[PDB]
RNA sequence: UUAAUUGCGAUAACGAACGAGACCUUAACCUACUAAAUAGUGGUGCUAGCAUUUGCUGGUUAUCCACUUCUUAGAGGGACUAUCGGUUUCAAGCCGAUGGAAGUUUGAGGCAAUAACAGGUCUGUGAUGCCCUUAGACGUUCUGGGCCGCACGCGCGCUACACUGACGGAGCCAGCGAGUCUAACCUUGGCCGAGAGGUCUUGGUAAUCUUGUGAAACUCCGUCGUGCUGGGGAUAGAGCAUUGUAAUUAUUGCUCUUCAACGAGGAAUUCCUAGUAAGCGCAAGUCAUCAGCUUGCGUUGAUUACGUCCCUGCCCUUUGUACACAC
RNA sequence: AAAAAUGAUGAA
């Protein structure tokens, strides 16, 4: 029975500002396993990392989405 | 190194009681002069190249 | 995206007429988890109390809850179709109710020895067990009919 | 008046019909550019007869197409095969066969189906299954 | 009355009619001939009309209470 | 009254193609001897009319199925012509099998 | 140049005149909106409880001009889908007429569609007129 | 398989044997003759006729066949 | 390249297409090369394709598969589950998910990537059921290179789809990481580890 | 050698017949013929709409003029394994490539020998022998009930166990049908209704109208987020409709509510080799209503093998037999 | 060169 955060503190939002500017493949399931997270704050992080630009995506599919880091 | 590519230069026919084997004989690249008989699984073409990974022991159950 | 950085006042699991609400989960289908409300009675329960759909059930404050729960136990004067309630012209006073939490099993209760008291054919076959709805029973519902 | 041929393509049911004429470079199916055609994984699909001969060639003439009948992916390949077809004959008859050939060589080259509608039709079904093979399962006790 | 209009025409080649050689081989038989009296005058009747082939085929109850079928052929005949 | 039109259709059904193309061809020879412009002899989707049945009369055996089918093949012929040989291509280019009804219209 | 609802791509215009109707505010929503599912085939509500009619207006309104004119049994069948019938199996069922009725009336009301003596409702002068530079529009925005 | 039967074979031999001066090796050509020189019931039956024909006009051409 | 001014006005990332064809419009295929000998002219990399849907006629002859490409016929065997059957749509939409992720996780060629993982999940020595007394036995012989790749896109596929079964990582990228194991031999893939199983039964009943 | 008692041949047999093949139907090709307002297409052709170098449209033989690529159907053509290479002992054939709409008998069917089975059907028949019954009828009608009943066992199936997904919105494409005056059949459109449905009209005895049957899987965007969870929808309660003389033992449809087993299933065991398996719906039969059934039809479309006689069986020959009710 | 037993009475 797997525990993912359905709201957002700040110490999990702190840890996704560092650590997914690292991750080199970013997605909703990599946010949702390694970071324990709901799938519906994985995309809504995604959405908001992609506005100002610390990710930016490869390609936008509903059902897949495909991020990596920016540079 | 135990990998040796052998070249399948005559199909000799159907082996296996179910028909599911081939008889070869396959030539090797190292030395194209040394012939073998062996017994392949799938579909087999002449000039396929095998793998062997053992390379002495003669194909059995022959036709 | 609707980032939210919400301070600790989250509420876990929560108890609306006396039945235990999950707060994990959305406010639609959280609701849900009480006898007599399904997935279409508490969509319209929380649209027409104004909440935000998009909500969890634990960051809704306790004013908006008993406005759910007000809606919920009396839905007639909520602007609410009346088709969409589960006892509509009932047998005792012909008022469209819809039946909650405890009151499901209690009103099934009384369906039911309504019609073994007056005998009537498909209260005698609940007095059996069986089906009532005239299916076939040769075959079909063995292991626990 | 205007040179012109018509030409169609064929997949399973669904038929394909292209009207080429001397133009401006206007590529259309159904009325809406070829760029809206759908499913967008398969829009190359109908891409393949302007990529492989180059639009240089389909700079100074205009298609129309209305694709009917079949589904939404053998109307691709219908209209498809119509704008290939629909290309050879305009250059049949209003150009040299020396680039008909050309562009011949080039569609059969990449992909037969381009000028040669599949010959693959379905089978009926027969009594006893669901299908023209399969049978309805079989017990014994 | 008058809209409905009825003649008879004679059948040219009797013998290749196989409706009325088997009406006639029914009233042969209901007259009491044999079976193989009947039926090989059938045959003969209709290859003396020019057909190809004949074939006769009495099937039932013909002598004992055990059903049996006789068949009578002369000529060619095709199946399929 | 100095040769009226009356923009006439006739049509023909039949489950024979080889006697319903015999009366269509002697309308058309017809219309072509009397120099009479027609739309020609327009030929319908045939109708394949289906009876799909079991083979046996009980229920034992295999469950084999047949289909027999009945072929409609119908014909029209636009034409326009005077009434005294509309008369006489109605009593001839009959023949039984095929059917002919003939419909005065404006098309 | 020449611009019309047909080189942009459906969802794209969808979305983009649903959103002009939703600013305009004229629609004037039935009223039962929020209550209803859409389809008796439908188990749910629309998820987007708030622009869904006007979603629902902009693809009736892309449709008539389309095709020629369009009735509410066509329009029944087109938005209606396949029911779950338990442990039956699915088929099609057509979708609720009252609100493809009054989606109708509404573009009615506000001019887009008209009478169309032939048919049902059929596009109109400002129908034609509006959606071309809405779709201009989302071609140069 | 595509084994010719007795029907073909003879109607071959029996136009060989009446027709060999006006037959050729070119199978369109004997397709031809063989709608004035027999009586096919089909079109099927009639080529077949005239590829047996045309082949045994190339077996006799290096040499004799026997029958 | 001074793009053709057209009056139906095709994209500059279609009108560079013309200059050669480019899988998905992103992968080239040239320069990729198998580099397991014996499996050559049988993972066909050649002839390039746009797309990997095209509905050819590779199953009328015997060996006609091993000209299909290879992106295809792994897009081929993702079609099944029996609830999958068709939606080749839907297959053909993950394997663009699965390369694009396979070039974003690793700097390589997609297409490089899944031939890798193909000539190194194909076993070389496999068993074959012999003897019809009681107590049967398995005969040591050795793999034709087309089954070899058979049954190496068998696993590959066969690996992604229990692996994407009943959890919240998608198809493409349970594929994609399949795919990028069995690359350079991990011993974490499915595929892997079945063909050094097979491979050990094989030399356990030589 | 062939799919073939199909042929090459061999030959105490020669010449024949049936069956196989041939044939017929259907599917695929024809820019070649004959045409078509019950099929379409084109004409700064006519008229008019929208957006500006002109594209998309609305009415077009009833508001015209042309044409037959697509559609239709008559007459035909087309493949005969053609050409080339290899191989067999020449031969019958076989293999590969090329060309071709098509090269497995081009695909699929229809038809289909002799001799049989105590195979099924007397409940299709005014087909029927014999036996029984024949007015308190086993005849024929009427009312009601039953055929559906439920500790249990088995067969064909439907729905599922989910993220290769569920739900929502949007996109948006078939083919095979059928339909009324010997009356209420298929129904567009308008209005009302949340739905199911109701109501006023309308077209169609039909390439004309329903109908482009705008089918469903499918595609895109979004919500859900590995939780028996928004998977699954069994069971049960309340209400509203339709068909019918009659709906209770729920005809069926619709709305709300309850939300079971089931997490891929032991021994076992079925079907299938290419537009095939499988997924997905649609029409017809049944039919007043009822399709989880069948007969067809199309949409999407794999993997694997082009083999063997191991299992289960089939054909021919030789051989053994104490079997012939025939292991 | 694994294992493989049995099949009621009469009946053109």
């Amino acid at each position: 029975r797997a525990q993912h955060a359905v709201i957002l503190d700040q110490e999990k939002y702190d840890r996704i500002l560092k650590e997914v500017p690292t991750y080199r493949y970013v997605s909703v399931s990599v946010l949702v396993d390694r970071l324990k997270i709901g799938g519906s704050l994985a995309r809504i992080a995604l959405r908001h990392l992609e506005k100002e630009g610390i990710i930016k995506p490869i390609s936008k599919h509903s059902k897949q989405a495909i991020y990596t880091r920016a540079t | 190194t135990p990998v040796t590519l052998a070249k399948v230069i005559k199909v000799l026919g159907r082996t296996g009681s179910r028909g599911g084997v081939t008889q070869v004989r396959v030539e090797f690249l190292e030395d194209t002069s040394r012939t073998i008989v062996r017994n392949v699984k799938g579909p087999v073409r002449e000039n396929d190249i095998l793998v062997l990974m053992e390379s002495e022991r003669e194909a059995r159950r022959l036709r | 995206s609707l980032v939210v950085q919400e301070q600790g006042s989250f509420q876990h699991i929560l108890r609306l007429l006396n039945t235990n609400v999950d707060g994990n989960i959305k406010i639609v289908y959280a609701l849900t988890t009480i006898k007599g409300v399904g997935r279409r009675y508490s969509n319209l329960v929380c649209k027409k109390a104004d909440v935000d759909l998009h909500k969890r059930a634990g960051e809704l404050t306790q004013e908006e809850l008993e406005r759910i729960v007000q809606i919920m136990q009396n839905p007639t004067h909520y602007k609410i179709p009346a088709w969409f309630l589960n006892r509509q012209n009932d047998i005792t006073d012909g008022k469209d109710y819809h039946t909650l939490a405890n009151n499901v099993e209690s009103k099934l209760r009384d369906d039911l020895e309504r019609l073994k008291k007056i005998r009537a054919h498909r209260g005698i076959r609940h007095f059996w067990g069986l089906r009532v709805r005239g299916q076939h029973t040769k075959t079909t519902g063995r292991r626990r009919a | 008046a205007v040179p012109s041929v018509q030409t169609f393509g064929k997949k399973k049911s669904a038929t394909a019909v292209a009207h080429v004429k001397a133009g401006k470079g206007l590529i259309k199916v159904n009325g809406s550019p070829i760029t809206l055609v759908e499913p967008e994984i398969l829009r190359f699909k109908v891409y393949e007869p302007l990529l492989l001969v180059g639009l240089d060639k389909f700079s100074n003439i205009d298609i129309r197409v209305r694709v009917t009948g079949g589904g939404h992916v053998s109307q691709v390949y219908a209209i498809r095969q119509a704008i290939a077809k629909g290309l050879v004959a305009y250059h049949q008859k209003y150009v040299d066969e020396q680039s008909k050939n050309e562009l011949k060589k080039a569609f059969t080259s990449y992909d037969r189906t381009l000028l040669i509608a599949d010959s693959r039709r379905p089978e009926p079904k027969k009594f006893g299954g669901k299908g023209a093979r399969s049978r309805f399962q079989k017990s014994y006790r | 009355p008058g809209t409905i209009v009825l003649y008879a025409e004679r059948v040219q080649d009797r013998g290749l009619s196989a409706v009325a050689q088997a009406e006639s081989m029914k009233f042969k038989l209901l007259n009491g001939l044999a079976i193989r009296r009947a039926a090989y005058g059938v045959v003969r009747y209709v290859m003396e009309s020019g057909a190809k082939g004949c074939e006769v085929v009495v099937s039932g109850k013909l002598r004992a209470a055990r059903a049996k079928a006789m068949k009578f052929a002369d000529g060619f005949l095709i199946h399929s | 009254q100095q040769q009226q039109i009356i923009k006439i259709r006739i049509t023909l059904t039949s489950t024979k193609v080889k006697q319903l193309e015999n009366v269509s061809s002697n309308i058309v020879k017809n219309a072509e001897q009397h120099n009479l412009v027609k739309k020609g002899p327009v030929r319908l989707p045939t109708k394949v009319l289906k009876i799909s049945t079991r083979k046996t009369p009980n229920g034992e055996g295999s469950k084999t199925w047949e289909t027999y089918e009945m072929r409609i093949h119908k014909r029209y012929i636009d034409l326009e012509a005077p009434v005294q040989i509309v008369k006489r291509i109605t009593q001839i280019t009959i023949e039984p099998g095929v059917d002919v009804e003939v419909v005065v219209a404006s098309n | 140049p020449g611009v019309s609802v047909r080189d942009v791509a459906a969802q794209d215009f969808i979305n983009a005149y649903a959103s002009f109707l939703q600013r305009q505010g004229k629609l004037e929503v039935p009223g039962y909106v929020d209550i209803v599912k859409t389809s008796s085939g439908n188990e749910m509500p629309p998820q987007d409880a708030e622009g869904w009619f006007y979603k629902r207006a902009a693809s009736v309104a892309r449709h008539i001009y389309m095709r020629k004119q369009v009735g509410v049994g066509k329009l029944n069948k087109l938005y209606g889908g396949a029911k779950s019938r338990g442990v039956r199996p699915y088929k099609h069922i057509d979708a609720s007429g009252s609100i493809n009725r009054k989606v109708l009336q509404a573009l009615e009301k506000i001019g887009i569609v008209e009478i169309s003596p032939k048919g049902g409702r059929r596009i109109s002068e400002n129908g034609q007129r509006d959606l071309d530079r809405i779709a201009a529009q989302t071609l140069e925005e | 398989g595509r084994v010719r039967t007795k029907t073909v074979k003879r109607a071959s031999k029996a136009l060989i044997e009446r027709y060999y001066p006006k037959l050729t090796l070119d199978f369109q050509t004997n397709k031809r003759l063989c709608d004035e020189i027999a009586t096919i019931q089909s079109k099927r039956l009639r080529n077949k006729i005239a590829g047996y024909t045309t082949h045994l006009m190339k077996r006799i051409q290096k040499g004799p066949v026997r029958g | 390249f001074t793009p053709v001014v057209l009056a139906t006005p095709i994209p500059e990332e279609v009108q560079q297409a013309q200059t050669e064809i480019k899988l998905f419009n992103k992968w080239s295929f040239e320069e990729v090369e198998v580099k397991d000998a014996s499996l050559v002219d049988y993972v066909q990399v050649r002839q390039p394709i746009f797309v990997a849907h095209t509905a050819g006629r590779y199953a009328n002859k015997r060996f006609r598969k091993a000209q299909c490409p290879i992106i295809e016929r792994l897009t081929n065997s993702l079609m099944m589950n029996g609830r999958n059957n068709g939606k080749k749509l839907k297959a053909v939409r993950i394997i663009k998910h699965t390369l694009d992720i396979i070039n974003v996780l690793t700097d390589q060629n997609p297409i490089q990537v899944v031939v890798d993982a193909i000539t190194n999940t194909g076993p070389r020595e496999d068993t074959t059921r012999v003897g019809g007394g009681g107590a049967a036995r398995r005969q040591a012989v050795d793999v034709s290179p087309l089954r070899r790749v058979n049954q190496a896109i068998a696993l590959l596929t066969i690996g992604a789809r229990e692996a994407a079964f009943r959890n919240i990582k998608t198809i493409a990228e349970t594929l994609a990481e399949e795919l990028i194991n069995a690359a350079k031999g991990s011993s974490t893939s499915y595929a892997i580890k079945k063909k050094d199983e097979l491979e050990r039964v094989a030399k356990s009943n030589r």
